[PDB]
């Protein structure tokens, strides 16, 4: 089979190209979450400070919605476009619903959007 | 030859390779034969039987376009009855709008760019299967044209399609079309088949006669049963 | 083969082999037989099980009260196919509240066939059939091919060892016509004993048997309604 | 306004009146209502000026297609059917009565009228408009089966004019064509026919 | 059969449906079906060869090799 | 016609006449006007009947996939949202339905009224219909939050009888239904006429 | 200008004993004052224990019956069992909430035995509101029908009375009791009776002749 | 293979279609599930294979409710068996609300498998499903009919099962699942039969956490969670 | 057609021991004028079935080349299968029906008559959609100024011969040119039977004015 296709499987029956995407989130700054009674926390590492940059920018740990924030690791852009994305249905929950985002469906939001690149090609 | 593989893409010389692949399986059908006689056109197609467990009747090759308008389609029969609905709708569009029955002329000239259109573009390869139009019409008189597979459509006193085309054509020429009266042309159309069958090769075959005229009151209705059974006894005679 | 790509390519040797290929799907499927008498028409098949604690997959569907239809070739193609025949009968029953004429049918089958053997993007669909149906003008057993040709047929077998079907098919074609139903379900149960391996043999469970007559709508007989036309059946020949 | 078609057995003689009118105002006293949708047909129309104008040009490029297409000279019936299809398509949008009378090889002279509805009906003699009501009795009156061309023309500036006398909308001149195998003769007769 | 003369065959074999399978064969693989289908009958004593037999030796032919596979059925 | 919700201190309780009149013709004594949401909501219905009927249904059903995908029953607040969303995209277009949405969920005992208007209000007490001014008056008269709870049934059974004998589209047996936080029971149905001689005297 | 609908009159009624169901229909299609015919029956047996009572604009009438049948089939094709009385009662409901800007002038009452076997009867308004009733009459002479089984299947109104169950042979007595009087005071109702009964066995058709003025 | 499964357009010189054999192979990368169909009703079991102590044991989902009546369990891609579970659960609700009765188990099937055969029909939804799905499901539920397994294939194909296996070591499971099925089995029978298949073919050892079992009988709903009786079943085996 | 323009007027229906035949007037009125008076309101579907129509006849001449057009398909498919009088009524009231849901409706009454199989068959197709079998049928004002005689008639003696038949149709075709302002007296009569469709050219009916002498 091929590596070079989103769609197609291989022989042993695996889609090589959502595979070498995981390989994308390795090469990202290591972040650490732990659940607690009363505080969760999630740790980030690598602030790699570079002399005349300013680090406001770099934001490895951006909030969704007030009860829900997250840890992004692999390509910057590509995290900053779903954390959006988050964002936006995390608000779009209160309209549809008046009652704030439960975590477990952003996470699953997250993961309709991430599968929804999967799914075809010219994505 | 690489270049052969796109009906969209020209050949270094300037042929296009998708269309002439269409014509070749086209030679490889069944010969079908149509005749021009003075009262309308008589059209003849060597049906080949096979397995016998078909009913008689499967697989015609002869088609009414419209009531006038009548085809013969040698080739892919797939391909046939999809030009046979498309020129079937485009009689029907012309009666609808025009108000009148169609011209054969223009009725041919419609189906040939259906035919011309498919050649063009990569995604739909060209239509793999040649027709013959014949319809007789009191201000026209008796009409026949032949549309091939790269959809150029010219006008044939008499024409064959099939394998035996170049034969079939060698003993039409003999035949007086011009003032042959469609009675007795009828019973030459199936001499010219039963000359080309080739038989032994071809194994059982069954012979589709249609007929359309200043007899037939411009309808193009398949022969009568009877007056083919006498043509098929005058042609049995002649090749014994 | 590089001319063999695609169902938008023709061969150099004017051929084309997609089609061609689609054909051989049909092979891989079970044997199917259908005869047809003046009155009744009968298809019955084999239907294969894919595990022994599981049921024996479904080889005939129905259409409408007139029509019915044996499956050979992918069961993908046969759900989208059976589909098509289905609206397509209701829309008749509703529109002209007349019974869909059988060859009307067929050639609609035979006509959405050829769109993708035509043009690329969709696999030339992979499902023979065999239609059974009594109309106006009588019972009618029709059979389809991947290529989108439709053949009327007075008894027709497709699938894998169909020839053996055949075979017994033409010998015992003439005496079709006149036999009352019970002999011609055992006419078509004895056509597919014959594409049965030698140590097989027709049982209950692996034989699916559906009539469609002048005075019977299309009915399947599988399970235990198939065993009075099993029963009283010749023993195999040795 | 006022409009009509006599078919005489070699051809068709076609007259119409000249006034166009909004309320009681003449915007032209001078109209060619005849217009000639081929060389051997025309179409005298009445009712809206602008759904006319529009409907004839739009039959004149279809037709004009056919002909070069077919390389042969186009039917009336053919004229009549286009005109008629486009009418009972936009029957609510179009305020149009059109009478299609014209010389065709097969059939010869041939008058066809289409109401506004686009039913279409091959009639002897067809008047049409506001006026044809007023002339309906002299039509079928003076009316002869096998009337000459000249009696046809006759017949036509007369009962033109009778309605145009009564008829406010109709007035002016009467402009009159007579189509045949050797082609058109347009005559405008200055207010003639008095009676 | 010009090959398969000598070997006794079932009057039921049909030799030009197996022509029509046997594809693109050059004449000594049309010998090999012929050979194989032989061998194939003896592996199940069978006094003749069916024309099942034969197919099955175009398959082994070809080295095809034949199982149901589902999504078929 | 008439429906009666008030949340008292044991539960919310949700009684409801049953007579659905085509114009002056009562169409019929036996119509249903709660609907069983969930095991612990249920919908009362009042104005037209079947924008009432399909559209609670709508909601039911809207409510089972998110009790299945969630796996936490839907809470009442969102019930009256998702209910109040799907109306107001129909405004203008006719609708008439006037709803309560109650029952008991992790955030305690709720109740609200969804309107065809776009309507989405939550209050302790609530009558929807054309009684419904009738019977907020006996309820206000005599509605506690420490009511007994054979108490509070006996305000809501009168409250629905003395709407039903001064409205005209309102009649028929008093449903009677109680949401407590194990979840809904059907307290009792009971006809009018009966209702008539215990409560006259 | 247009008017999309006309009332084509006609009554229909439906009683639900333990055992049977019986559906029955004037005969008279009548439009404005006009009788267009004095035979065409209301009564359409769907399956072999349902059958449907459709009165008001003719067209819509027909169009729903064919919707129903078509709907019918594709279900069977689907779930390889017949559509169930209750189950044809929500069916309907939707359909008719489907054109709800557009509404189906149509009464319609659904008569059959329902799973258990026993005679159940739905009655939908014109854009759908079902409730299962053991009596129910629609139509153009609706209200002079309905009474009358509130007050003899129902034992409404009525004190020291034995509540008897409904026996078949009295229901019938009362279907065309009902429908005879109707006839006398309603215009739009007359001609014939057109009485199904489901039983286990089956549906049977009776015609009872009614006043043809 | 040799070419000829690029796409599921293309079609093998043998007839067979590549792609889709290789969604079927997918399957294999799935745990065991082992489901009996008995009068009493019909037992779903799956093994769990928790990868860390860490992880949630909620979060993977092997077993899940399509509805009160219908249990199904998944082996394959999980991704690819939540777009199909959740059209499951659409479908048996929008059944209840177009028809207002339960929808029967080979139903449900039916419509999942609907789905499922859009590898490439080219006409819905053109841009989704355009790759076969990968994922083999057991649909276990009580239906009017009486307790019926149903096992769907990623090609549309559906057939009821009195004993099914799914997923890697479903070949063993079926030898074994011949050997024990008879068509007397009770439920509990079945249950403790499922579990000792499950242990005999599965590496780690069968503790309450490795093993996640389901029961659906028509006395009782869905109750295909067994929960602290996994251990107390486990145990007495 | 929201509104009318030329219409035709009443088209009446008798079923005949053999066959039916539908009788209607060759006229289209203009409001009062009577615009076209050699027009045909009766037209032949097919050989066992033929249609006459009352109402804009713009809509009927469409209707005829849609119906037209669909006869010479099935013909030109020839095989075995033709479509019959039910079916061409249930065609009708589809496009009736489905015309009207548009807000566009076709603005015709149809009387649909055939014999096929030994059965007659006689129908009303309405611009609503309603549609009907019946023994007896007319359109316009002649339900109430013809369908009264022809149902005494046919009640009285459920079968008519042909002769029986055809004379009832005279004598209503008479009733309607005394008393409907939009008839004319030249009507069309269109019989079918085994043989086929026949339409019979312009008739005209005797008329009694002995009435206008006693004031
Ligand atoms: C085709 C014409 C030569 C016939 C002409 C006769 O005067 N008809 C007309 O002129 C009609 C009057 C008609 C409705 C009675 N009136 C018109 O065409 C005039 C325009 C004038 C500048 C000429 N009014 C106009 O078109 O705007 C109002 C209107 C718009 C649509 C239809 C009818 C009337
Ligand atoms: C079930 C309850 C919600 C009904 C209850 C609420 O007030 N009582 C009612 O009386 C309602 C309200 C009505 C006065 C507007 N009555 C109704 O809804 C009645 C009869 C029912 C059996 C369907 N229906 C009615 O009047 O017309 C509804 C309608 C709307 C559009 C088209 C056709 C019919």
């Amino acid at each position: 089979s091929y590596d070079r296709a989103i769609t197609v499987f291989s022989p042993d029956g695996h889609l090589f190209q959502v595979e070498y995407a995981q390989e994308a989130v390795k090469k990202g700054s290591t972040a650490v979450g732990v659940r607690g009674r009363d505080i969760v926390v999630l740790g980030v590492e690598k602030k790699s400070v570079a002399k005349l940059q300013d680090e406001r920018t770099v934001r490895k740990i951006c909030a969704l919605d007030d009860n829900v924030c997250m840890a992004f690791a692999g390509l910057t852009a590509d995290a900053r476009i779903v954390i959006n994305r988050a964002r936006v249905e995390c608000q779009s929950h209160r309209l549809t619903v008046e009652d704030p985002v439960t975590v477990e469906y952003i996470t699953r939001y997250i993961a309709s959007l991430k599968q929804r690149y999967t799914q075809s090609n010219g994505r | 030859t690489g270049y052969d593989l796109s009906a969209s893409t020209f050949s270094p010389d300037g042929r296009v390779f998708q269309v002439e692949y269409a014509m070749k399986a086209v030679e490889n059908s069944s010969t079908a034969i149509g005749i021009r006689c003075k009262d309308g056109v008589v059209f003849g197609v060597e049906k080949l039987v096979l397995s016998k467990l078909y009913e008689e009747g499967s697989n015609k090759r002869l088609f009414n376009v419209d009531r006038h308008v009548g085809m013969a389609v040698a080739g892919l029969l797939a391909d046939a009855r999809s030009l046979a609905d498309i020129a079937r709708e485009e009689a029907s569009n012309f009666r609808s709008n025009f108000g009148y029955n169609i011209p054969l002329k223009h009725l041919a000239d419609r189906v040939a760019m259906y035919v011309h259109a498919y050649t063009l573009y990569s995604a739909v390869r060209p239509f793999g299967c040649s027709f013959m139009l014949g319809s007789y019409s009191v201000n026209d008189g008796a009409q026949l044209y032949m549309i091939d597979p790269s959809g150029v459509s010219y006008g044939y006193w008499g024409c064959a399609i099939g394998k035996a085309r170049q034969a079939a054509k060698t003993e039409i020429e003999k035949l007086q079309m011009k003032e042959m009266t469609c009675r007795d042309i009828v019973k030459e159309v199936a001499k010219i088949i039963y000359i080309v069958h080739d038989e032994v090769k071809d194994k059982a075959f069954e012979l589709e006669l249609s007929w359309v005229g200043e007899l037939t009151n411009g309808r193009h209705e398949i022969v009568p049963k009877d007056i083919r059974e006498e043509a098929e006894k005058y042609a049995k005679e002649s090749l014994k | 083969n590089q001319y063999d790509n695609d169902v938008t390519v023709w061969s150099p040797q004017g051929r084309i082999h997609q089609i061609e290929y689609a054909m051989e799907a049909v092979k891989q499927g079970s044997a199917t037989v259908g005869l047809k008498s003046k009155t009744h028409a009968v298809l019955v098949a084999l239907k294969r099980a894919q595990s022994e604690l599981a049921a024996h997959q479904k080889k005939i569907l129905h259409v409408d009260n007139h029509i019915g239809i044996s499956i050979a070739g992918l069961t993908a193609d046969a759900r989208l196919l059976c589909n098509f025949m289905r609206q397509e009968c209701l829309d008749s029953r509703f529109v002209f509240d007349r019974p869909l004429p059988v060859s009307r049918l067929v050639s609609l089958i035979g006509s959405k066939t050829q769109i993708p053997t035509q043009r690329y993007g969709r696999r030339p669909y992979g499902v023979g059939l065999l239609i059974a149906g009594y109309d106006d003008m009588g019972p009618h057993i029709f059979q389809t091919c991947p290529s989108a040709n439709y053949f009327d047929c007075r008894a027709m077998s497709i699938g894998a060892r169909s020839q053996s079907a055949r075979t017994y098919l033409e010998r015992h074609m003439s005496e079709f016509m006149e036999c009352n139903l019970n002999e011609l379900v055992k006419h078509g149960l004895r056509a597919l004993r014959e594409t049965l391996p030698a140590e097989q043999d027709l049982t209950t469970k692996n034989v699916s048997i559906g009539i469609v007559g002048k005075d019977l709508e299309f009915t399947i007989y599988d399970d235990d309604d198939v065993s009075p036309f099993l029963e009283g059946l010749e023993e195999r020949p040795q | 306004t006022t409009i009509m078609a006599v078919q005489f057995d070699g051809g068709v003689v076609l007259g119409a009146d000249s006034r166009t009118t909004t309320g009681s105002y003449i915007a032209n006293r001078v109209t060619d209502k005849l217009t000639p949708i081929h060389d051997r047909i025309f179409c005298c129309r009445s009712g809206s000026a602008a759904d006319t104008q529009a409907v004839a040009d739009a039959v004149t490029y279809q037709l004009g297609f056919h002909s070069i297409e077919l390389n042969e000279p186009p039917l009336v019936h053919t004229a009549a059917s286009l005109f008629k299809e486009m009418c009972y398509r936009y029957r609510e949008d179009l305020m149009a009565g059109i009478i299609i009378a014209g010389w065709d090889p097969q059939e010869g002279g041939q008058v066809y009228s289409v109401p506004m509805g686009g039913m279409m009906v091959r009639q002897s003699f067809a008047i049409g408009g506001s006026g044809s009501s007023y002339i309906y009795g002299y039509v079928d009156a003076t009316y002869r089966e096998g009337m000459t061309k000249e009696e046809c023309l006759q017949f036509t500036a007369n009962a033109l004019a009778l309605a145009m006398e009564r008829d406010g909308s109709s007035g002016g001149v009467i402009r009159l064509a007579a189509i045949a195998e050797s082609g058109v003769e347009r005559q405008v007769l200055l207010g003639d026919q008095i009676p | 059969q010009i090959h398969s003369r000598k070997m006794n065959v079932s009057p039921d074999v049909n030799y030009e449906e197996l022509a029509r399978c046997t594809d693109d064969f050059n004449g000594a693989q049309c010998k090999a079906v012929c050979v194989e289908a032989g061998m194939i009958a003896l592996r199940r004593g069978a006094t003749e060869l069916t024309h099942e037999d034969y197919m099955e030796g175009i398959l082994e032919v070809q080295a095809k090799k034949k199982a149901n596979l589902q999504y078929y059925a | 016609t008439t429906t009666l919700a008030f949340k008292f201190r044991h539960g919310v309780i949700v009684a409801a006449d049953s007579r659905a009149t085509a114009g002056a013709y009562i169409a019929s004594q036996t119509v249903k006007k709660v609907i069983e949401i969930n095991p612990y909501l249920l919908g009362t219905m009042a104005g037209g009947a079947a924008d009432c009927s399909f559209w609670e249904r709508l909601l039911a059903r809207q409510c089972r996939i998110y009790e299945l995908r969630n796996k936490e029953r839907i809470s009442v607040a969102a019930a009256s949202k998702l209910l109040a969303n799907m109306v107001y995209q129909y405004k203008g277009m006719g609708l008439s339905m006037g709803t309560m949405i109650c029952g008991w969920d992790k955030r305690g005992p709720g109740l609200y009224y969804v309107d065809s208007e776009g309507n989405r209000i939550s209050g302790a007490t609530f009558s929807v219909g054309s009684g419904s001014v009738y019977a907020y008056g006996v309820m206000d008269r005599g509605y506690s939050y420490d009511l007994e709870v054979e108490q509070a049934y006996d305000l809501a059974r009168r409250a629905i009888y003395q709407a039903t004998y001064r409205d005209a589209y309102s009649g028929g047996a008093v449903n009677l239904y109680h949401v407590r936080e194990d979840g809904w029971i059907r307290v009792s149905s009971d006809n009018v006429a009966d209702l008539h001689e215990k409560y006259s005297g | 200008r247009f008017s999309p609908y006309v009332f084509n009159g006609g009554t229909i009624l439906a009683i639900a004993g333990e055992d049977f169901a019986i559906v029955a229909s004037d005969t008279r299609l009548s439009e404005g004052f006009s009788i267009h015919t004095r035979d065409s029956p209301k009564c359409y047996k769907l399956t072999d224990k349902t059958v449907i009572g459709c009165s008001g604009f003719h067209g819509d009438c027909l169009t729903l019956t064919k919707i129903i049948e078509a709907r019918l089939k594709m279900y069977k094709h689907s779930n390889n069992k017949a559509m169930t009385t209750g189950a044809i009662a929500a069916m309907l409901s939707t359909i008719l909430y489907s054109r709800r800007f557009f509404p189906y002038y149509v009464y319609n009452i659904i008569g059959g035995l329902d799973e258990e076997g026993k005679g159940a009867v739905y009655s939908f308004d014109p854009v759908g509101s079902y409730q299962r009733d053991s009596f129910k009459a629609g139509g153009s002479a609706s209200a002079m029908l309905q009474p009358l089984l509130d007050n003899q299947v129902g034992f409404k109104n009525m004190q020291n009375v034995e509540h008897v169950p409904l026996s078949l042979d009295r229901a019938m007595r009362l279907v065309k009791d009902v429908f005879i009087s109707a006839a006398e005071r309603d215009v739009y109702t007359g001609d014939a009776l057109r009485i199904c009964i489901v039983t286990k066995e089956g549906i049977r058709e009776e015609t009872v002749s009614l006043r043809k003025d | 293979r040799s070419e000829y499964d690029r796409g599921v357009n293309t079609f093998s010189p043998e007839g067979r279609l590549f792609q889709v054999e290789y969604a079927i192979e997918a399957i294999k990368l799935g745990s065991t599930a082992i489901g009996i169909q008995t009068s009493e009703g019909v037992c779903l079991a799956v093994e769990k294979r928790i990868t860390s102590p860490l992880m949630e044991p909620s979060s993977i989902e092997k077993i899940v409710e399509i509805d009160a009546h219908i249990g199904c369990a998944m082996s394959g891609l999980i991704a690819d068996a939540k777009t199909l579970i959740d059209k499951a659960r659409v479908e048996t609700q929008n059944h209840w609300f177009t028809y207002n009765e339960t929808m029967t188990v080979e139903s449900v099937t039916q419509a999942v498998s609907n789905l499922a055969l859009q590898f490439g029909e080219e006409d819905a939804d053109p841009g989704a499903m355009s790759r076969p799905f990968g994922v083999a499901l057991l649909f276990g539920g009580v239906d009017e009919k009486g307790p019926q397994l149903f096992h769907m294939d990623p090609s549309g194909t559906f057939v009821q099962c009195d004993a099914r296996a799914i997923g890697s070591a479903s070949e063993g499971a079926q030898s074994s699942l011949q050997e024990v099925y008879h068509k007397s089995m009770t439920l509990k029978e079945a249950i403790k039969s499922s579990l000792i298949i499950l242990k005999q073919v599965m590496e780690e050892k069968l503790n309450a956490t490795n093993i996640e079992l389901a029961t659906v009988q028509p006395g009782q709903n869905f109750h295909m969670f067994t929960k602290e009786e996994l251990e107390e079943v486990i145990k007495d085996i | 057609t929201q509104n009318p323009m030329v219409t035709g007027t009443s088209v009446l229906g008798v079923k005949f021991e053999g066959g039916v035949v539908i009788a209607a007037d060759m006229l289209g009125s203009y409001g009062s004028l009577a615009r076209f008076r050699n027009i045909s309101r009766i037209m032949r579907v097919n050989n066992s079935t033929m249609l006459g129509a009352s109402g804009d006849y713009a809509d009927f001449q469409y209707l005829k080349q849609v119906l037209g057009q669909m006869v010479i398909d099935e013909e030109l498919l020839g095989d075995g299968h033709s479509y019959s009088p039910r079916a061409i009524h249930s065609w009708l009231t589809r496009a009736m029906y489905s015309r009207r849901s548009k807000m566009n409706p076709l603005w015709n009454t149809m009387v649909i008559g055939g014999y096929a199989d030994g059965e007659s068959f006689l129908g009303y197709v309405d611009m609503l959609g309603v549609a009907y079998e019946a023994p007896s049928l007319a359109t316009g004002y002649g339900a109430y100024l013809a369908q009264p005689l022809l149902r005494e008639v046919l009640e009285k003696q459920p079968v008519l011969s042909q002769t029986e038949a055809r004379d009832l149709v005279e004598r209503c075709m008479r009733v309607l040119y005394y008393r409907d302002a939009r008839s004319y007296n030249r009507f069309q009569i269109a019989t079918v039977t085994e043989k086929g469709v026949e339409i019979e050219g312009p008739l005209s009916t005797e008329t009694n004015w002995d009435i206008a002498h006693m004031i």
